[PDB]
């Protein structure tokens, strides 16, 4: 649909992406995605963070989140690594992560963190090669509260993977995000997105 | 407040007012005393690596452009328009010819140099003198293998001389194992710290890993884990500490080559180290090929810190008193495998970069012990740094600095807060040295 | 789903809230209370207090909004007031707030105010033993500008239940809210979440 | 379903609008509709303006964004231009500006700004007289990021006409927002809600 | 600017500069002279009643830990660590017999000493001395009938003089009631308004209550209704002014025992006030048994204040010259039923909590007050507290203090003003007590 | 900072300390020489044309209530209640009779007199001065063809010879074309960029349209376009650049009469300018006929802004030394068809308005030039204003002022910024004036 030469902002991979949600529209796929999430969201907004591991979790999951450095929109010369990995995370890593996050002497856990996550903009299409595969798009609004007056909010759009899993239990297998602030201004990164 | 007389570092370091944390003002003094004086980090070789290649820096709160020249030397400048300005440079990396400024066109090259001006002959015929109109340029810019610092000012030690007997240590990792590679981009957070809290944390702090880092230690599979909720205090002769008369220092944790990494890294990079170190004993000597594969926990004053071996990389920027921008580079060495450097670059912002799990636990730390140098009761209140005093030594055998032989204490914190109360309370470098001529007897009283 | 022995952040009260949503999922029951909830937010931004009282709130209606103190996660002996409410109305004293906010001297009302609101993650699932009875859970972003330059953001979750009334008007019976913000950096917390 | 008579802080155009959602709801339309927007919201995402021109927006398009003037609520004698138009574009206009954002001189696009936008509430209704046209209301929240550390998030109620085209090419032919804030603390408004 | 000479408050208390509520160099001095210096809430015995309980409370800007101790009393110690300066306790209420920092784990005893320190025999040997490390105290804690107030300065009047004469109006419903109780959690909101905007409103403020609030009293369904928009003065008679030396002061409104409550608690509240009036005419005589059931609007000096009867009780803390965050507790008798406590405590939740109907009305009143003080062409203009001035008494037979037999005026606001002119231009104690040797003569000029 | 002695401005306005757009204490002291001595834009008499009709506008950073007395003259006052200060009036424009206060109820009439306090004779008895409790009052209001300025100090010369040369160029458009009204209401946003950096741009900045303007030119469709990214500088004669002794200057591009309207407009425009400069030709002479439909970027003395024939009007209201709050209007000729009007007005919002686009592209310009003035490398460096300097006159016989022949310079910065130095270093208008008696001498030197 889009022809990257004449839109000239557009990037070769968001052009790609936009073709895969405009062809086959399966709304009852869509509702689905729509549950899904919102069912993660919830898990995670209650800190059950193993019972996001055990239930939303794929053994093979990689999870992503970029930050790339702020380079000229005529750049074409300068070919060095274009962007950091504020998370770029297996299963045993988010497993690392999570016992950090349940461990009774992280002190920055008391008094209990409050977040609220806001997720909107889903659409869902099924990969052409792997049937067990489900494209699904995201941006999410997270709300991050402590300490009295303490409060972080962060924005991203989501491009995931999920696979059917077994059971009706449909799992994130990839999760990549572009983080849209390159200096972060919430103390840090430290949620799931 | 009088610079020249208040006491705000008590005698041989042992103690700093709190105020040093929270006051404005003292900030305001410590960008002319601090920031426009000392050498700052800007940029490795390896992040401009080719002539027209460039990258923006922070030293102190002014923005440089630092840019690899044709003839292979690196001149930085202010990003600021020569004319009315602007800033020139609002990217952060990238390779050009010269910059352009986008308010009125005119045209600065990589040199500096004022090359083109829009309708110049039309407009100003020949009385603009743009031989005067180049960009402010920093005036010292130096490298220590490969490490590019800046300083704005002409009088300051050579780089070498300033980092003074903190170099001893570095070179082992810096210089004989064939040199070390900045992966960039960094990752760039703001925290609502004093710059000073981070730094004097990686100087010269060791006590505060076993409790504020507990759980990272535990959920983490780390070399330095059993260490997790203070559970075990590090064998007799675990490491050392150091300071230098120019306020860099160190810690030393004798052998941690896998660092902070997770129990996935840890095999392959011991294994890694140990090889170098069996071959560097030929070269430089066994103590010299020990320390390259030690952790060190490292400040090279004021605002630049270090874990080599953990291969994290930092530049606290400083806003103002209570706001700092955390710049996270992963340092690697060149000669290691390329998927080994990935992961291992990876595996510093895992757990100190943005979303690093084990920064995270330093922020509550950082940020409170900075704010409440705003507090009205505490302002006056006295910051203690005297563990460990009465048995640092100067001028070792085998160590140099003034050194303490033990791998917890305060040691490396006396030496940064003395000179940096040399500093705050001296006009130049002259009575910077004036006030310094008897430093390291000053930090090895008692003992 | 979640063992809370396991889970060590989760409160008792969020693992039975997650258990009411993940089994009995009514596709058809979560579009309707969509509705329900985008047309009461439709009725509060547009300041329609009074419609929202006659048409979405029922007669039994507790409304309620609490603050809770922060304790230390590992506290077990301490055992005073948790919270206390910042909203905890039945239907007269909600239509005492609103005649509050109709009156013609109520001069914080002039110029105006402007209320946006933005209704996400809505699930919804019948009570057990009263089948007149629906649980809707939905997060809430809330903004409320006025006076040129005052701009006040609101975030929470709500845990809702709804009656089915009479004539197809669904009346919520309970609202309530845990506000994640400990001190209020809004000027006060006036808004009907 | 509202007197505003009784209901004193309503508008005349408010009430107008809610009666159009509460009659006839079309489940399948609402649907329909909130694909629309989730599609329309990914092209300017990715900053395909010239693919949003071509997919999303009618010839005959007006695209309304005001700013009204702050007067007093008992107001009835100053009867002046209520409020500023900061858009008031046919579809000329707006490919003015879309040339603007694509100029390789536009330096304020380099580097390339980073946009994400979150799209609730979504309501729709056919129009009584003309069977071409969708009333359709939407809420949206925009985060427009760049330059390191400036972030401006954006609030605003939407309503649209949107006709059906060809080839199930719905195109927009008015949007109204009447923007809620006065004084833009934003920088400027140069978005496209 | 001098504040030995400047005259920010005239003689007399007739008239204030607009600036006083919006310079921050006024702000930082107050922290010295109004807050170092004077008797600030801080808890109540019903919130931290048994052995181990702590809250947390500010001070002006500090914060402190306000613990109940084993041997019965309360000490209370600034929250802030004494190595590094990091914030000790990081909640608002508990139970513990010790306090350990999160960053190198030393671990205070609920008394403040430095009960403990990690590695200490290894670390400092017999080097640390502990017993110099303690938690920094509060020098004065106080009761007045369970309700705790903490003064940083030695030097300050007895917490019962301090209160002067409005101690013999607080009595009544503080002592003879049987008792009252605090009933938490407070609900916490910041205001964009100086401290002094709240804190002026209700030590003296019966004038805007018709006007400000007409909305919440035609609305709300209470007993002070009527005034509603100004459509009824009330009755001669109807109440009094009153102020002190040291600065509290408050308004009576005679048998206003239901407040600002809505009608769904008038009968029973009125029922309950008024047979313990009965009682208490035996006690303590028909004036103060009437004055236990009036509505009493104070303020004790400086940030504290209530609505008695309403059950209103609020703190003021300051964070800058335009930002306070408003701590709002619900005060009950000890001797209600418990479900009538319950609801009263929401009722004063529902009207002037963070949600409070009543409270929202001031909010425009007291911001944009406070905001103006800062604009160039206000700074130096007149605020007026002169209704009433010449009308007022001092020492009569049956009320005590500077007293206006007005149930609206401004003699309370004198009586505010005058104190913190007498504190803000005084280094200390004695200072104050010299310049206002006169101060209820200054006062009644006129009368 | 001593602003009797501190250069800021060098001789002859040739350049300027960079500091001067971001230090806080020059701000502060610029609110008193430049804001509360000065003429400001209030509002047009087409916004408030019949009694009692009212706007709210800034002067600074104060508030003021600006209204149609019933005899048809305008008064201003500050938007401050006599007695404790509350914003009397919350809404942008209105008609009333009086202002009544929230917090007390005290009304003041539209002519700002005290008219009534409620319960005066109960309260007050006859103790209250009414008569000295009116509204603060703006002592200065003058009209020029409709457009209303206000000023605080009565020393003030007449706005007419404040305006002085720059008067004679405004007056083909805002007298002899029959009248202009105001179109309401503005836009309004804040940018981050002190109020000098837009001030200094619309006074005298031809030379920046072509670059920073390149792709609204382009994309445009304008009559200034070719232009576009300096692919072609104006013909030589395309016009001139005055100044003048209190401040006011402005560039003036012959026949530009559409200005920025995109080629919508540009036809219609183009021939209602020609058809009203040929009746004006016989009326004020060629010249002055030409000068009518030609575009002036002008700024009137301190930060009021307008490009004449685009019709755009601004305020530049200072908030701090980096943020202002911009006011966008639209101006019309009375006689224009009321279609014409409409599409006018939209046309000025749609390329300078809130969501302008070519606004937009001077927004990072005025930005980090201003944000730059703060950053310590920075404050003592010299902003440049030497284009074409040496070839300006004074007293021409055709033109008046200190003019520029030339259509691109820096004339109309060095008289801004010249007369900007004589007011901060000034301490009332006899100072200005003596520290003027030179002003077109020094601005021609080389000449
Ligand atoms: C290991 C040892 C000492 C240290 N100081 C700061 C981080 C860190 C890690
Ligand atoms: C009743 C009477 C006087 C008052 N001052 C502040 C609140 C209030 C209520
Ligand atoms: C045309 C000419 C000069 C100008 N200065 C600022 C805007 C502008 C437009
Ligand atoms: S400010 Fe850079 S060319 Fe003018
Ligand atoms: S700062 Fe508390 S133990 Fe070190
Ligand atoms: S502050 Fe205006 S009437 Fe009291
Ligand atoms: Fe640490
Ligand atoms: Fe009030
Ligand atoms: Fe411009």
């Amino acid at each position: 649909m889009i022809n990257i030469q004449e839109d000239k902002l557009v990037s070769a991979h968001d052009a790609e992406e936009i073709l895969r949600f405009f062809n086959c529209h399966d709304s009852a796929l869509q509702q689905e995605a729509t549950t899904l999430l919102t069912q993660e969201a919830h898990l995670l907004d209650i800190q059950a963070y193993r019972a996001w591991l055990e239930h939303c979790v794929g053994s093979e999951v990689q999870y992503q989140v970029i930050s790339r450095e702020l380079r000229a929109a005529s750049e074409r010369r300068y070919k060095l690594n274009e962007a950091m990995n504020v998370y770029n995370e297996n299963f045993q890593q988010l497993k690392v992560r999570v016992e950090h996050q349940l461990d009774p002497q992280n002190w920055g856990n008391s008094p209990k963190l409050r977040f609220t996550r806001f997720i909107t903009n889903v659409q869902a299409a099924m990969d052409v090669n792997d049937k067990e595969l489900l494209h699904i798009r995201s941006n999410v609004i997270l709300h991050r509260a402590r300490r009295g007056n303490q409060v972080d909010v962060f924005y991203a759009a989501r491009e995931d993977k999920w696979k059917r899993g077994e059971g009706g239990v449909r799992k994130l297998v990839q999760r990549f995000v572009d983080y849209p602030e390159r200096i972060l201004q919430t103390h840090n990164l430290m949620v799931f997105l | 407040m009088n610079y020249n007389n208040k006491i705000l570092v008590s005698e041989s370091g042992l103690s700093q007012k709190h105020l040093i944390h929270g006051d404005e003002e003292l900030f305001q003094h410590e960008l002319k005393t601090i920031f426009a004086r000392n050498w700052l980090f800007l940029t490795h070789d390896s992040l401009i690596p080719a002539p027209g290649d460039y990258v923006t820096a922070k030293m102190g709160i002014d923005e440089v452009i630092v840019s690899r020249q044709n003839d292979g030397s690196i001149r930085a400048f202010l990003n600021v328009c020569r004319h009315r300005g602007k800033t020139l440079v609002s990217v952060e990396a990238g390779n050009a010819k010269g910059f352009v400024c986008s308010y009125h066109g005119w045209g600065f090259g990589s040199n500096g140099e004022l090359q083109s001006v829009p309708f110049e002959k039309d407009l100003y015929g020949e009385s603009l003198n743009k031989k005067c109109l180049g960009l402010k340029e920093v005036a010292r810019v130096e490298s220590f293998h490969g490490f590019i610092y800046g300083c704005f000012d002409q009088e300051a030690p050579p780089l070498m001389d300033y980092l003074g007997d903190a170099a001893w240590y570095l070179e082992p990792m810096f210089k004989h194992s064939g040199g070390l590679e900045l992966v960039g981009p960094p990752g760039k957070v703001v925290i609502k710290a004093n710059w000073k809290a981070p730094a004097e944390n990686f100087v010269g702090d060791a006590y505060h890993v076993g409790w504020t880092h507990a759980s990272s230690l535990r959920s983490g599979e780390s070399i330095f884990s059993s260490l997790a909720g203070n559970a075990a205090l590090p064998p007799e002769g675990a490491g050392l500490q150091m300071t230098s008369k120019y306020g860099s220092g160190m810690g030393v944790l004798w052998d941690g080559y896998s660092g902070v990494h997770s129990a996935d890294l840890v095999p392959e990079l011991m294994a890694f180290g140990g090889a170098k170190q069996e071959r560097l004993n030929k070269e430089i000597g066994d103590v010299r090929a020990r320390i390259y594969r030690s952790h060190l926990n490292c400040t090279v004053f004021p605002n630049n810190s270090m874990l080599t071996c953990s291969g994290v990389f930092k530049v606290w920027n400083p806003i103002d008193a209570n706001t700092t921008e955390v710049w996270t580079y992963a340092i690697v060495e060149k000669d290691m495998p390329e998927d080994l450097k990935r992961r291992l670059a990876d595996s510093v912002q895992r757990t100190f970069g943005p979303a690093g799990f084990w920064e995270s636990d330093d922020n509550d730390n950082m940020e409170t012990a900075s704010q409440n140098g705003k507090k009205y009761q505490s302002r006056d209140s006295d910051l203690l740094s005297n563990l460990g005093f009465g048995e640092d030594v100067y001028g070792d055998a085998v160590y140099p600095g003034v050194v303490g032989k033990s791998a917890i204490g305060e040691t490396s914190y006396r030496g940064f807060y003395r000179a940096y109360q040399a500093h705050v309370s001296s006009s130049n470098w002259a009575e910077f040295e004036h006030a310094s001529s008897t430093w390291h007897t000053e930090l090895t009283k008692t003992t």
